[PDB]
RNA sequence: AUUGGGCGUAAAGCAAGCGCAGGCGGAUUGAAAAGUCUGGUGUUAAAGGCAGCUGCUUAACAGUUGUAUGCAUUGGAAAC
RNA sequence: UCCACACCGUAAACGAUAGAUACUAGCUGUCGGGGCGAUCCCCUCGGUAGUGAAGUUAACACAUUAAGUAUCUCGCCUGG
RNA sequence: AAAGAAAACUGCCGAUAAGGUCUUCAAAAAAAAGAAAACU
């Protein structure tokens, strides 16, 4: 008898709209609607909810049983602040900046680095008058850099047991590391992704600052319910889900800018 | 009443035609394929479904009773990996392979199947050994 | 013959299932291995007294 | 790595690059690690010294360990392993013949656990490619229980 | 390299076409039975071959019994 | 070097890839026939290109116009 | 009163006796878990 999001809301949030047909992976035919007679790629809403429920279900056992989940979103600006918001709400590790090569497969070196970050931070907190002005400013800037590139990974001390990816295409490095190390990875495929790399695919958009935010909070909501703090969007009515469209024609999802793809410089 | 949309043509060799169709479908992960129907192809496919490499095979006829095409599907598991591993044809046109009963081959130490049509239509190698009778050897399927 | 349209359109299905919770049996097999280490040290102590008179 | 895993050298080549005057020389080792019960891996490493090359090769071999299943000590069905231009033929053998292998395959067969095995190297003589071909042949093996689950028969009965 | 290989860049696709003989050759039905499979009989000299045994002090060796391969004829099978 | 009529028959005569047949993701162009009816653009059937995964290769690379999965036939190769 | 570009340019320029090091080698490397004990 369990419920979830509403079907009218999915249609209205634009989570059933993918990308332009010119850009599409042939392996995504199962989820696509009757695109045979359709302009821009879309998805099925029933399949969407089933996939969302499965991903929701899977993340909750992990978060209740004290697993470590890692969020990596280094795409549009909105997504960085979006990923930051889940971190404030739940004490989950995050990677908002660029995914370092071998963040998971060569965890030893990055573990040493984050240990250096923590050690430098605590000495500075303890303070001394020897620090003076010049060296302190130089020291402050290295500290700033290790939080900007490791500020969300410092908490965890072992490889995460699950990954949540905003775009499997953009995070090809992250999903490859997860696949080689046999770690579950979920992603929001957008018609142009290889289904083998992702584990729990959740057919949805990725270019709309509204669809993305809605789905990311839903997964965060599973984690939040497992951690025993009140939910934000999941298992909730109409009046409280309304969200706004960010500024900076009109919010849409057409992929254009094709003129910026000429022939690779050649000739002789 | 099953409808189609594409014209159906086929290669001339009926054993390797099916073999090419099956191997290509396996490699490309395809499920539904079509080909022209012949009694040899129907009979060899019948023992194939009895030996358990393919699931269903339905032959249909035109409204005039002049053409028949057999459309078979493969038995994929839940994780989408096939049951067929490899097909290879022996008695190709030109060089026909004739082996007596005593020299009937054993495929992959008996795991695979050898297809032999001796005198009572096509028949698997194990039942051919039981009958102690041999003959034409079409292809190795494992 | 054999037609049954089973329908298995659940491809690329999830392999992982639960959150490594099956490890409950790995903790019980590690506890049983520690009890066999405590009894082996009592019997090595009793054998040092017959070779000293 | 905590197993009967034995280590052995299967080839030691001497690679070198050229710089702005002189030649940087590093030793390369091809180590085969196997517990002789069904776990075996291979590791090729390069280093400025033989001990370090060996150290890196042994570390790599234990990181990549494949699982091996045996039937009566031998291989169930004849198989040809292909890797580049190297083709290695493996054939089931009766209990008694011994390991009729030679070179990289023989090292692999002993370290894997297999006893009776008929082999012939049908291709090139570069140790890494025969082992690649050897590993491909052993990993492509089909058990007579996986085919049973697939084709739905009774364990091994006809 | 029939089993058991290749011809873009390592040897090797004729400059291209019209093409007889040759090789291969749609689907279905009937007959015949040349291929194909199988049963019976004859033969394929002896020595040698492989197995067992005996005799030489055991062996080497010798003897001993077993041990195929093909052809022809006859009686059936009808999938190619 | 040009023209007419007679020969010569070789070229990096190259896509350095014989012809025929069956199957195997997709995307971007362009050309022809056909369907609709402003062009443009959409679909179908073909020809000619680019990109591109499984697949193949020693690698470069090929990749529905294959150097992929297979069959038939011809020509050719066997160290310098 | 913007759509411009802008332009190469050439003199001459040949050769380098023979055979020759250099990777020796990985076998791989010494020691913690002990205790300790009654006796009439
Ligand atoms: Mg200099
Ligand atoms: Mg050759
Ligand atoms: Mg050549
Ligand atoms: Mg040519
Ligand atoms: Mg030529
Ligand atoms: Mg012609
Ligand atoms: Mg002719
Ligand atoms: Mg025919
Ligand atoms: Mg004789
Ligand atoms: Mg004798
Ligand atoms: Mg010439
Ligand atoms: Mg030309
Ligand atoms: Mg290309
Ligand atoms: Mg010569
Ligand atoms: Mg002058
Ligand atoms: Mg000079
Ligand atoms: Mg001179
Ligand atoms: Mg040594």
């Amino acid at each position: 008898k369990a419920e979830l999001v509403s079907l009218a809301k999915l249609g209205e949030m634009r989570t059933h709209v993918g990308m332009v047909k010119r850009y599409w992976n042939p392996k995504m035919g199962f989820f696509i609607e009757p695109e045979r007679k359709h302009n821009n790629d879309h998805f099925v809403l029933e399949l969407q909810r089933q996939s969302l429920q499965t991903a929701y279900n899977y993340v909750k056992e992990v978060a209740q049983n004290n697993g470590q989940i890692l969020f990596v979103g280094t795409k549009n600006d909105y997504v960085k602040k979006l990923v930051n918001n889940i971190a404030k709400r739940v004490d989950v590790a995050f990677i908002t900046q660029r995914w370092l090569g071998g963040t998971l497969t060569n965890f030893k070196t990055l573990s040493i680095s984050i240990n250096k970050l923590n050690k430098l931070v605590e000495k500075q907190a303890e303070n001394a008058a020897d620090l003076t002005k010049k060296e302190n400013l130089m020291l402050s800037r290295e500290i700033e850099r290790l939080e900007k590139f490791f500020g969300g990974v410092k908490s965890l001390k072992r490889l995460p047991n699950l990954l949540i990816v905003d775009d499997p295409v953009y995070e090809k490095n992250a999903v490859a590391e997860a696949n080689i190390l046999r770690i579950p990875v979920v992603a929001l495929c957008n018609t142009n992704t290889n289904p083998e790399l992702v584990d729990f695919i959740i057919p949805a958009n990725n270019h709309q600052p509204q669809s993305t935010c809605l789905l990311m909070n839903l997964l965060a909501d599973a984690v939040a319910e497992a951690k025993a703090m009140p939910t934000m969007f999941a298992y909730k009515p109409d009046e409280e889900i309304q969200i706004e469209i960010p500024q900076k024609k009109q919010i849409t999802s057409q992929r254009l800018n094709i003129t910026r793809n000429p022939e690779v410089l050649t000739r002789e | 009443m099953i409808t189609t949309t594409k014209p159906i043509k086929a290669h001339f060799d009926p054993v390797a035609d099916l073999l090419t169709k099956i191997n290509n479908a396996r490699k490309a992960k395809l499920m539904t394929v079509t080909t022209i129907a012949s009694k040899l192809k129907i009979a060899i496919l019948e023992i194939l479904v009895k030996e358990g490499y393919l699931a269903n095979f339905q032959v249909l006829e035109n409204k005039s009773k002049t053409k028949r095409i057999v459309t078979f599907n493969l038995k994929y598991t839940q994780r989408r990996i096939p049951s067929i591993n490899g097909v290879k044809q022996i008695s190709k046109p030109g060089l026909r392979i004739y082996r007596p009963f005593e020299k009937l081959p054993l495929v992959l130490n008996g795991l695979g199947i050898a297809i032999i049509s001796t005198s009572d239509g096509v028949m698997t190698d194990k039942v051919a050994r039981l009958k102690k009778i041999g003959g034409e050897i079409l292809a190795y399927v494992w | 013959m054999g037609n049954f349209d089973s329908v298995q359109a659940n491809p690329y299905r999830p392999r992982f299932k639960r959150f490594n919770a099956e490890h409950v049996n790995q903790r019980q097999n590690q506890q049983n291995n520690n009890n066999n280490r405590f009894d082996r040290n009592r019997n090595r102590q009793h054998n040092r007294f017959k070779d000293k008179q | 790595f905590k197993s009967e895993f034995e280590e052995r050298i299967v080839k030691l080549k001497r690679i070198s690059k050229t710089t702005k005057g002189g030649r940087n020389m590093r030793f390369s080792v091809l180590v085969v690690v196997g517990n002789r019960k069904g776990k075996i891996g291979y590791g090729i490493a390069k280093a400025l010294e033989v001990p370090n090359a060996i150290k890196k090769a042994i570390k790599a071999a234990h990181n990549s360990l494949h699982t091996i299943e045996i039937h009566k000590g031998s291989i169930y069905h004849e198989v040809i392993g292909r890797s580049g231009a190297s083709r290695v033929l493996l054939k089931p053998a009766p209990q008694g013949t011994g390991i009729i292998a030679g070179g990289a395959i023989r090292a692999i067969i002993e370290l894997a656990g297999y006893s009776d095995i008929y082999t012939k190297n049908l291709g090139r003589n570069t140790p890494i490619n025969m082992i690649h071909a050897t590993m491909d042949g052993i990993l492509k093996q089909l058990s007579p229980r996986r085919v049973a689950i697939l084709r739905n028969k009774n364990l091994n009965e006809l």
